[PDB]
DNA sequence: ATGGTTGGGTATAATGGGAGTCGTCTCGGATGCAGG
DNA sequence: CCTGCATCCGAGAGCTGAGAACCCAACCAT
C-alpha cells in the first residue's frame, strides 16, 4: 500500500537491518555471530 | 539502555527543535529538552519489577 | 558543540542533563528514601 | 468548628516511642507534595 | 486494521495542486461567495440560509433542521430569476465545488502539521480532525488576491485549532485556556531555571522569574490545581490481582454502628 | 463592579506515521483449499 | 458438486494472605 519511493525503500530497508540506530547485535552477539559462522564482523549490523 | 531510550528521546526533541525557530538565535543549551531523560532514568528506577 | 556545516561557527556549552542515582559502597540504591536493590536479568543471548 | 482527626495506635500494636520526626515547608532539601504544610513520623520500638 | 494507514491511502488518492490549480480553485470560491451574498440582498434571505440549501442541493439526498420540502420549495423559488441572476446561482454552486475541492486538495498539509503535535494527551486522529476543523476555517477566510500561498494562512488556522484541541480536551477535569496555558509557562519558566541552577528549582525562585504577580503560594496553588486523577484501576503489586481502589473506603453512607 | 472565563486572530513557505515483537500449549470451532 | 485436511483465531490456564505559542478583546457569574 505504502507508495515504492526510491529513497523511502531505502530509507525503510536501511533502518530495518542496515542502520545501527535501530538494529544492533550487541557484542555478545557479534562475538556469537562470528564463532558461530567462522567469519568477522565489520558491525553489529547485519549488512552495511 | 533506559538511558539509551531516554537519549533517543532527547535527540529527537532536539531536532524538533533544530528544525524551527530563528538559526541565528539557536545554542546547544536552548535545543536541548532533558525532560525525557529524567523520565526514563526515575521509571526505571522506581517501576520496573 | 554545535556547529555550522559551511560557516564552521563554535558554540560550546555544558549542558545540565540531570541526574543519575549513585550506587553505595554496599550495592545498593537509595530511592526516595528507599533502599532498592536491582535484579539481574538472564535471556537468550543475541546472535545465530 | 474543628473536629478530632488524630493519630493513634491501631489495635495489637505499641511499644515505647523512640523517635520523632518532624518536617515542615521551606526546610532546606525537603520536598514536599502540593497542599501538605507539614508532615511527622513517630517511630515505637 | 490500522486507521491510519486508511486515512493516509485515502488522502493520498486526492492528488496535490499547482500553484495555477490553487489560484483559479481560490478565485472560483471567491466568485462563489460574491454571488450567494449578491443573490442574498437581491431576495431578502438571509445569506447563511441561501448557503446551506445550496449546499445542501450540491451534496444531494445523502446528507438528510430543514425538512426535505423545505430546501426543495426554496430551491424552486430561486428558480423564478430571470436572467442575470442564475449566473449569480451557477457561480456559486461552482464556488461550492471549488471550497469541496479545495479542502480535500491540502488536508495534506493538515496532517503535516498535526503530526508534531502527538503525545500531549490527543491521539494522532483527533489531532487531524481538528487541523481539519481548522483547515475549513482557513478556506473560508482565505484572501487570494495577495498572491501569498495557500499553506501560509492555513498553517496558523490549523494550528490555533490543534492548540485549543490540546488545551479543551485533554484533562479529564477540564482547566480554562488562560489557566492551561498558564500552567505551560509556568512548567518552561521551571525548567528554564533547572537549567540554570543545576537542581530542581524551589518555589521562591519560581516565583521571582514569573514577574510581579506571582509568589509562592500562588505558584503552589497552581501546581496543586494542575494535577491529574489517577485510575482506579492501577495494579498494586507485581501480581495481577489487585487494584487501587480495594484501598478505598466509603465515607458517605452511614456504617451499621453509626445507623443504631 | 470585579475577575474569571471564552471566543478570535496571527499572511514567505510548508502537503502520507511510527513503535514494535518476536521463549505456551492446547483445544475447539470457522474456514479456505485440495482432491475425487 | 461432495468430502477431508491443514490454518487461523479466540479463549482458558487452583485457593488464601500481602503489595512542548502568544496576544487581545468581548461576556456572563457572583
Amino acid at each position: 500500500g505504502d507508495p515504492p519511493k526510491r529513497d523511502k525503500a531505502v530509507a525503510y530497508v536501511y533502518g530495518l537491518i542496515a542502520d545501527p540506530r535501530r538494529y544492533d547485535l550487541g557484542e555478545a552477539g557479534r562475538y556469537k555471530a562470528e564463532e558461530k559462522l567462522g567469519i568477522r564482523l565489520s558491525g553489529r549490523t547485519l549488512a552495511r | 539502555d533506559q538511558f539509551r531510550v531516554g537519549l533517543a528521546r532527547l535527540a529527537r526533541g532536539v531536532r524538533e527543535r533544530m528544525l524551527m525557530g530563528s538559526e541565528d538565535s539557536l545554542t546547544p543549551a536552548k535545543l536541548v529538552n532533558s525532560r525525557p531523560l529524567e523520565a526514563a532514568i526515575r521509571e526505571f528506577f522506581s517501576r520496573s519489577q | 558543540q554545535l556547529i555550522h556545516k559551511d560557516t564552521g561557527l563554535i558554540k560550546e556549552d555544558e549542558v545540565f542533563l540531570g541526574h543519575i542515582p549513585l550506587m553505595t559502597e554496599d550495592g545498593s540504591f537509595i530511592i526516595n528514601g528507599a533502599d532498592r536493590v536491582i535484579v539481574s536479568q538472564i535471556h537468550r543471548s543475541p546472535g545465530v | 468548628d474543628v473536629k478530632d482527626t488524630s493519630l493513634r495506635v491501631p489495635p495489637g500494636e505499641g511499644g515505647i516511642v523512640v523517635r520523632t520526626v518532624r518536617l515542615r515547608r521551606g526546610d532546606p532539601g525537603v520536598e514536599l507534595k502540593p497542599g501538605v504544610r507539614e508532615v511527622v513520623r513517630v517511630y515505637v520500638a | 486494521s490500522d486507521p491510519v494507514r486508511q486515512y493516509l491511502h485515502e488522502i493520498g488518492q486526492v492528488p496535490l495542486l499547482t500553484l495555477e490549480e490553487e489560484v483559479e480553485l481560490a478565485r472560483k470560491v471567491e466568485e462563489g461567495m460574491e454571488a450567494i451574498k449578491k443573490l442574498s440582498e437581491i431576495t431578502g434571505l438571509d445569506p447563511d440560509l441561501i448557503r446551506e440549501v445550496v449546499r445542501a442541493k450540491i451534496l444531494g439526498s445523502a446528507r438528510v433542521t430543514l425538512d426535505p420540502k423545505t430546501v426543495e420549495e426554496i430551491d424552486q423559488k430561486l428558480k423564478s430569476l430571470p436572467k442575470e441572476h442564475k449566473r449569480y446561482l451557477h457561480i456559486a454552486r461552482e464556488g461550492e465545488a471549488a471550497r469541496q475541492h479545495l479542502i480535500e486538495a491540502n488536508l495534506r498539509l493538515v496532517v503535516s502539521i498535526a503530526k508534531k503535535y502527538t503525545g500531549r494527551g490527543l491521539s494522532f486522529l483527533d489531532l487531524i480532525q481538528e487541523g481539519n476543523q481548522g483547515l475549513i476555517r482557513a478556506v473560508e477566510k482565505f484572501e487570494y488576491k495577495r498572491r501569498f500561498k495557500f499553506s501560509t494562512y492555513a498553517t496558523w488556522w490549523i494550528r490555533q485549532a490543534i492548540n485549543r484541541a490540546i488545551a479543551d480536551q485533554a484533562r479529564t477535569i477540564r482547566i480554562p485556556v488562560h489557566m492551561v496555558e498558564t500552567i505551560n509557562k509556568l512548567s518552561r519558566t521551571a525548567r528554564q531555571l533547572q537549567q540554570e541552577l543545576g537542581r530542581e528549582p524551589t518555589y521562591e525562585e519560581i516565583a521571582e522569574a514569573m514577574g510581579p504577580g506571582w509568589d509562592a503560594k500562588r505558584v503552589e496553588e497552581t501546581l496543586k490545581i494542575a494535577q491529574e486523577p489517577v485510575s482506579l484501576e492501577t495494579p498494586i503489586g507485581d501480581e495481577k490481582d489487585s487494584f487501587y481502589g480495594d484501598f478505598i473506603p466509603d465515607e458517605h453512607l452511614p456504617s451499621p454502628v453509626d445507623a443504631a
